[PDB]
């Protein structure tokens, strides 16, 4: 009465959903960013402060999402083997009061 | 104030798409990467650097002020019925000058 192959996944694991969003992510924000510029068509110049601190912003953040995205990998193993041996301000961050 | 500097109606001032929706859509991907290595926690080693708790935490964190980084410039969304003052509510509100 053994049941071979009947409700068991398959490639499901060995192909390491992990990783492919991983990178979707990235994908989000590559095609998002895109979008911002076929905005600043208006005039089309390069003077821009108040966008600058905005697009910075995101930047930013990024590296959080970057970072944590190798460790996740890293950590979990099976997840994706990769590393990224740059290094960065943000990395150490800082906080008062 | 600078609206009878050339302001006569809102051209650029206010929305014109959905860029709402290109920020929120980082957060809703970010919650895909969250969930999956919940299921391989037990994986996770926790010797390296991030922790399983930390890294949920951090993670959302970070999306949180990733997706925020986006809509920083798309803030002048609102900033079109600004010009009305019966509302006033970062005039009145501020403080500069």
């Amino acid at each position: 009465m053994s049941l071979l192959d009947a409700h068991i996944p398959q490639l499901v694991a060995s192909q390491s959903a992990f990783a492919a969003k991983a990178g979707l992510m990235r994908h989000t924000i590559g095609q998002a960013e895109q979008a911002a510029m076929s905005a600043q068509a208006f005039h089309q110049g390069e003077s821009s402060a108040a966008f600058q601190a905005a697009h910075a912003r995101f930047v930013a953040a990024a590296a959080k999402v970057n970072t944590l995205l190798d460790v996740a990998q890293a950590n979990l193993g099976e997840a994706a083997g990769t590393y990224v041996a740059a290094d960065a301000a943000a990395a150490s961050t800082y906080t008062g009061f | 104030s600078m609206s009878q500097i050339m302001y006569n109606y809102p051209a650029m001032l206010g929305h014109a798409g959905d860029m709402a929706g290109y920020a929120g859509t980082l957060q809703s991907l970010g919650a895909e990467i969250a969930v999956e290595q919940a299921a391989l926690q037990s994986a996770w080693q926790g010797d390296t650097g991030i922790t399983y708790q930390a890294w949920q935490a951090q993670w959302n964190q970070a999306m949180e002020d990733l997706v925020r980084a986006y809509h920083a410039m798309s803030s002048t969304h609102e900033a079109n019925t600004m010009a009305m003052m019966a509302r006033d509510t970062a005039e009145a509100a501020k403080w500069g000058g």
